[PDB]
């Protein structure tokens, strides 16, 4: 009766959906090699935005490990060096695979992808 | 012989009568207890049928049938029940045969005036008979009659087309009706089943037509809410979808149709209407995906539709408060990607309670206090049963005032949280690479 849940979907039984604001974390995230205004990142921001309160709990997972939110809000966020902002990282390999996530430096490495609609169906798959 | 044929007739004219006051209950159970002399029975069951045939001065008996017109119930010229009265005598007649399917008429009349299994055939017949068929009421009452006597193609055709024409408790009945019925003989039960089959299958390609209308008018819509005038034969509480769901549910309850041409259009539609924005929009397909994963996902093609239209089923189960388990798409459980989370939720917390419902759960008292909490409920609690766990918990807090349990119990559940992770019970240790993640203390050997 358990076995229903995903490894996600337990911790999001036992200690409940968190209220995300995306606004701390757009202000907590770096961006490495995309920019902050570039589209693919604007498509992130809109299917960030776009997904339901249980799928971007599964993408804080993805990314950080946890659905746990900082008391003081993501600027604390903690990685295994210390204080570690958010990042998203441009993925120069091909853009038939899926973002990967490096949760201890809380880091995404993302590809490329040639539109929000496919950007959108791969995170919602790796979620 | 208690009574003559003489003092049934005046006892059987006053089914004609439509009178609030008289006691029709009472006359019902004199009724039944004269029945029990077999002839009498028989000659009782014989006046009141033909007094339905017949229904599809002292004998002058005004009854108001409508506006401006009261109706003589008799005309006496070879007696005849003018048909305004006649729905009356019907539905009379029917509550009268109710009771005794649960335990010359007329030339003795006109001399006054002037001063179980063998029937179930005319019973059927019925079915056909104007006065009757028009009439929602009369029609569930002598179905329930059928449904009680239970206990010959066109009389099926006829119960048949009481389902796939217009009453839940009547087509409840047809169905407990054309069980019992199915029980008697393999040969009633295939010509019933292929019978079903065919009516389902009209209704398939009628459902297939309509569809197709409403697909059409959606790529009318998009191509330059949605309250699409197709959609009005769908929603309708008599609609085909209705009707082929009804009639599957018998199907397959009579188990214990070939239409892909219907379900891949079902299927784009669907998808069509997933693509144009709206959501309660898939309702009015609902009982549709119901008889698919009926007809389907027999107790494959269901998985491809539940994963191609995933979060359409998913806005369907959402919006049902059909239990999930109980429901047709219970077969899911173990494909369990295909929902939402809450519908699992939801699930999770119906079929807990189900699983438990037998047993009664009570309040629990559990006294500890605010510095040993921990060590008290392992003390109180590691040998009690989960059952007993299963009772509803307050904490009093040793000598402190009373307080809001809830509040309390919800502190409670705080403290241990924390307390759990505090290294002096060596349970939980956090990640050194993450640093706010707690896995198994593997130091608590000590």
């Amino acid at each position: 009766l358990i076995s229903i849940f995903t490894e996600q979907e337990l911790e999001l039984l036992i200690s409940g959906l968190p209220t995300i604001d995306i606004d701390d974390l757009k202000s907590n995230t770096e961006y490495h090699k995309y920019q902050s205004n570039s589209i693919q990142i604007q498509w992130f921001w809109r299917a960030l935005r776009s997904f339901d309160q249980a799928d971007r709990a599964k993408f804080l997972q993805f990314v950080t490990g946890t659905s746990k939110v900082p008391l003081q809000g993501f600027a604390a966020l903690e990685g295994m060096n210390g204080i570690q902002k958010f990042q998203i990282h441009r993925d120069d390999r091909s853009t038939d695979r899926l973002p990967s996530a490096h949760t201890c430096f809380n880091q995404l490495d993302l590809p490329a992808y040639e539109s929000f609609e496919k950007l959108r169906h791969m995170l919602l798959l790796a979620i | 012989l208690l009574l003559d044929h003489e003092a049934l007739s005046c006892l059987l004219v006053l089914l004609f009568v439509d009178e609030p006051k008289l006691n029709t209950s009472r006359l019902h159970r004199v009724l039944r207890n004269l029945c029990y002399h077999a002839q009498t029975r028989h000659w009782v069951i014989r006046s009141l049928l033909s007094i339905l045939q017949r229904s599809s001065s002292w004998l002058s008996v005004s009854m108001d049938a409508a506006l401006g017109c009261r109706t003589n119930i008799f005309q006496i010229q070879t007696v005849h029940i003018h048909p305004q009265a006649a729905p009356v005598v019907c539905r009379h007649v029917l509550d009268t045969l109710i009771q005794l399917a649960k335990v010359d008429f007329w030339d003795l009349l006109v001399k006054l005036d002037n001063m179980e299994a063998s029937p179930l055939g005319q019973l059927m017949n019925m079915l056909s008979h104007p006065v009757i068929r028009r009439s929602s009421l009369l029609t569930e009452k002598l179905l329930r009659l059928l449904s009680l006597i239970s206990i010959g193609l066109t009389e099926n055709q006829l119960q048949l087309s009481v389902e796939v024409l217009t009453s839940e408790e009547g087509l409840e009945d047809a169905a407990n009706v054309l069980l019992q019925l199915s029980r008697g003989d393999s040969g009633t039960r295939d010509t019933v089943l292929k019978l079903l089959l065919n009516g389902a299958r009209h209704l398939g390609y009628t459902l297939c037509k309509q569809i197709g209308t409403l697909l059409a008018e959606l790529r009318e819509y998009n191509l330059e809410e949605l309250q699409l005038p197709s959609m009005s034969m769908l929603t309708s509480k008599t609609s085909t979808q209705k009707f082929f769901l009804r009639v599957l549910q018998v199907i397959i309850q009579l188990r214990d149709l070939s239409l892909d041409e219907l379900w891949d259009m079902l299927g784009e539609c669907l998808k069509e209407l997933e693509e144009s924005h709206d959501q309660h929009a898939v309702l009015v397909l609902q009982p549709a995906v119901e008889a698919f994963f009926l007809v389907h996902a027999t107790e494959q093609k269901f998985l491809r539709f539940a994963e191609t239209h995933r979060t359409v089923l998913n806005q369907i189960l959402r919006q049902s408060t059909t239990h999930l388990a109980d429901g047709p798409f219970a077969v899911l459980v173990d494909y369990i990607r295909v929902l939402d989370f809450d519908v699992k939720r939801k699930y999770f917390r119906q079929e807990l309670e189900r699983l438990d419902e037998g047993l009664r759960k009570e309040d629990m008292a559990v006294h500890v206090r605010r510095d040993h909490v921990f060590e008290d409920s392992y003390r109180e609690l590691h040998r009690k049963s989960p059952e007993e766990m299963k009772n509803r918990l307050y904490i009093v807090f040793e000598g402190e005032e009373g307080q809001d349990a809830g509040g309390l119990l919800r502190e409670w559940y705080m403290i241990i949280s924390r307390e759990m992770f505090n290294p002096m019970y060596a349970l939980f240790r956090t990640s050194p690479g993450d640093r706010v993640t707690y896995t198994i203390n593997p130091s608590s050997h000590c």
